[PDB]
RNA sequence: GUCUUGGCCAGCCAUGGUGACAACGGGUAACGGAGGGUUAGGGCUCGACCCCGGAGAAGGAGCCUGAGAAACGGCUACUACAUCCAAGGAAGGCAGCAGGCGCGCAAAUUACCCAAUCCCGACACGGGGAGGUAGUGACAAUAAAUACUGAUACAGGGCUCUUUUGGGUCUUGUAAUUGGAAUGAGUACAAUUUAAAUCCCUUAACGAGGAACAAUUGGAGGGCAAGUCUGGUGCCAGCAGCCGC
């Protein structure tokens, strides 16, 4: 069977716009990202919700299609944490910005919760198996943490921090 | 007046200068860190 | 504007008129007639291989004074003879008589690009080795 | 390891059609790599008051980060039911049945094709 | 005649049937479609190819068995190609799976197994290059390493004062000045996976200080982000999608 697969980013329409290049570099440095692709990734996803939210606003308020689809969109937004309970219904979705979707990343939250003291150290720890969510170890910095899950981040029980067992370097100096 | 016998003229006449060895630049996430530092921080 | 028909039952005239007038479009006419399969030196392919027959020099068009280095290549697939430009400084030495080279398009859609008159193809690989690889210090020409 | 191995059972169902009990087993084994198929079997047997030959497990995939494995466990009512029902590949790996030794697939096919040129008792 | 209707065919009779609303003929580098790409709307283009229908098994024709075939891993004949030979004869159809030649710009192992999906048989039991597994594999797609950090010294932006004793220690950089912890790429007891193996996953004892475990591909006049640097050549060599050097 032909297995479905898709793309998570788009190359910008104009390759060498000075304003666009500078704005992207603001997000890369602030959040300690890797390249421009995962910046384009978040913008593509953010466009998807914004495109979907706008197309429903064109319908009728009483129209059942808008009611079901609109509430479905908000539930993911509220659950993820980019949106609050007081943001009804969809006019506040259009105010979402690329920055807002970026704090919900595990790289940012591990830093905003004081686990790491620099955003570059924060990403390194996650990818290096030193951060777990609940009972689950997560090593993907793009892991989007929900508000419910935001209260269950701590170091891994196998890591020298939290677990206590010395690592390879500390054992070597013995 | 050019000719087929002049091929590779300047290429053969250019002296060979070896590249100066330098400390390696960081790659990936780190490479973006100094670029962001030099552009919007060290101002 | 034009005096196009505006009846409700004039779809036949509108389609027929569009079909006639679409032939004047250069790009549709090229595709519809299938001229790439008929008259192009390639069989509509992106690349083609051939045997180098000789090395020729082409004088650059005004205002430009230089001898562009080229080779006469006879395509293997159909036997047609074309002239291929040899790019980069001193790459004509790598090409020799009776070599097997791969040619590609030279610019945009079979039109000669730059100050090289009448040359519409370029040499990509010689003896199975990339010309850039030979031109740099990356690969070695086959011993043969 | 010093820490105990915790046994769990979900999706338990009694299946007299094959004379067995089907369930999914969960293991909590922190600070140790994993548990072998063998030592897994006695623990199930001692939990269900059965024998080692009463119990068979299919496949243990350890969960990412360690400390947990999941798999499909099969325990039988009678040892005869296991022998009659459990597939031969499962029997050979657990050890109470002999492997059916045979030639290579291509050689058996080549062996068969030569037979087609022979007729009667001359084949054997 | 056919399973049956039918100019399907045989006899007799009549002169009709199609066409400018494109018949007939020709081309297709045309299998049809569900659909792929790209689009505000209207569209353009592709569709050999994981699914449904059709046709074919070197090119035509004919036929037996059989419910079902004009079957080709069935037969018969002709054409082309081709194998063995004692020269009298015999035997053939990879657009099935591997593999080879040729062709080309252009596309993988003469591997393992029916364990999984199903099919077939007298059939719980046997068979299945259907099919699955593994190997080659930068077609395309997802996630994501190549580094983290404390202090010291210096500089900048602040803060009370400008007696300019200014670092005094809020922050950010430079630290060519040092101390640290951590890990996977790799490797391997063991366990796990599997029909049996491999890999992932899990994990003992190993595995990092730049010389290492060292990221490349294009470009720096404009379109279009980036040099008023230095050396060489001197309308030569060469660059340049276009304007141009
Ligand atoms: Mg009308
Ligand atoms: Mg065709
Ligand atoms: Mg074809
Ligand atoms: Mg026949
Ligand atoms: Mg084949
Ligand atoms: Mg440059
Ligand atoms: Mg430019
Ligand atoms: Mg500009
Ligand atoms: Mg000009």
């Amino acid at each position: 069977a032909p297995r479905s697969y898709s793309k998570t980013a788009k190359v910008p329409r104009r390759p060498f716009e000075a304003a666009r290049l500078d704005s992207e570099l603001k997000l890369v440095g602030e959040y300690g990202l890797r390249n421009k692709r995962e910046v384009w990734r978040v913008l593509l996803t953010l466009s998807k919700i914004r495109r979907a939210a706008r197309q429903l606003l064109t319908l009728d308020e009483k129209d059942p299609k808008r009611l079901f689809e609109g509430n479905a969109l908000i539930r993911r937004l509220v659950r993820v944490g980019v949106l609050d309970e007081s943001r009804m219904k969809l006019d506040y979705v259009l105010a979402l910005k690329a920055e807002d979707f970026l704090e919900r990343r595990l790289q940012t939250c591990v830093y905003k919760l004081g686990l790491a003291k620099s955003i570059h150290h924060a990403r390194v720890l996650i990818r290096q198996r030193h951060i777990r969510v609940g009972k689950q170890i997560v090593n993907v910095p793009s892991f989007v943490v929900r508000l419910d899950s935001q209260k269950h981040i701590d170091f891994a029980l196998t890591s020298p921090f939290g677990g206590g067992r010395p690592g390879r370097v500390r054992r070597k100096k013995a | 007046h050019g000719s087929l016998a002049r091929a590779g003229k300047v290429k053969s006449q250019t002296p060979k200068v070896e590249p100066q060895e330098k400390p390696k630049t960081p790659k990936g996430r780190a490479h973006k860190r100094e670029i962001y530092t030099r552009r919007f921080v060290n101002v | 504007s034009g005096g196009k028909p505006r009846g409700l039952n004039a779809a036949r005239k509108l389609r027929n008129n569009r079909r006639e007038q679409r032939w004047s479009d250069l790009h549709y006419k090229k595709r519809a007639l299938g001229t790439a399969f008929k008259s192009s030196p390639f069989g509509g392919s992106s690349h083609a291989k051939g045997i180098v027959l000789e090395k020729v020099g082409v004088e650059a068009k005004q205002p430009n004074s230089a001898i562009r280095k080229c080779v006469r290549v006879q395509l293997i697939k159909n036997g047609k003879k074309v002239t291929a430009f040899v790019p980069n400084d001193g790459c004509l030495n790598f090409v020799d008589e009776n070599d097997e080279v791969l040619l590609a398009g030279f610019g945009r859609k079979g039109k000669a690009k730059g100050d090289i008159p009448g040359v519409r193809f370029k040499v990509v690989k010689v003896s199975g080795v990339g010309l850039l690889a030979l031109w740099k210090e990356k690969k070695e020409k086959p011993r043969s | 390891s010093d820490s105990p191995v915790t046994l769990r059972t979900r999706k338990f169902i009694r299946n007299p059609l094959l004379g067995r009990k089907q369930m999914v087993v969960d293991i909590l084994h922190p600070n140790r790599p994993n548990i072998s198929k063998d030592e897994l079997r006695e623990k199930l047997a001692t939990l269900y008051k059965a024998t080692k030959d009463q119990v068979n497990v299919f496949g243990l995939r350890t969960q990412f980060g360690g400390g947990k494995t999941t798999g499909f466990a099969l325990v039988y009512d009678s040892p005869e039911a296991m022998k009659k029902f459990e597939p031969h590949y499962r029997l050979v790996r657990v050890g109470l049945a002999s492997k059916i030794e045979k030639a290579s697939r291509q050689q058996r096919k080549q062996r068969k094709n030569r037979q087609k040129t022979l007729r009667g008792t001359a084949k054997v």
